[PDB]
């Protein structure tokens, strides 16, 4: 949830 | 904080990619988020050390640290010759 690619 | 970060590296295939995240300071701290890095596999874990300290340089002065580009561990020797124009065994934090 914490990253976004 | 919270601060909206972007760590940029070339993915396993050599191509670039910008990865957003947030880091709450009083919450969170650089080990850790750069452990939650490499177990999401985004990050190599040779690189522990060097991303939690530029993690750490960008988020305690994130007025002045606008970016910062550092060596990777893992990039050293592997096949590429580092090449932080090109960012080739080097990556990037910086501010959103």
């Amino acid at each position: 949830g914490r990253f976004q690619v | 904080g919270p601060i909206s970060l972007v760590l940029r590296l070339r993915n396993s295939k050599k191509e670039l990619n910008d990865i957003r995240f947030e880091f709450t300071p009083g919450r969170d701290t650089a080990e850790g988020v750069s452990q939650e890095l490499i177990s999401a596999g985004l990050v190599d874990g040779r690189d522990l050390v060097i991303v939690a300290a530029n993690l750490q340089k960008i988020v305690e002065e994130p007025q002045s640290n606008r970016s910062v580009t550092f060596k990777l561990a893992s990039g050293v020797e592997g096949s590429d010759i580092p090449d932080d124009g090109k960012l080739i065994g080097f990556a990037q934090l910086s501010i959103s």
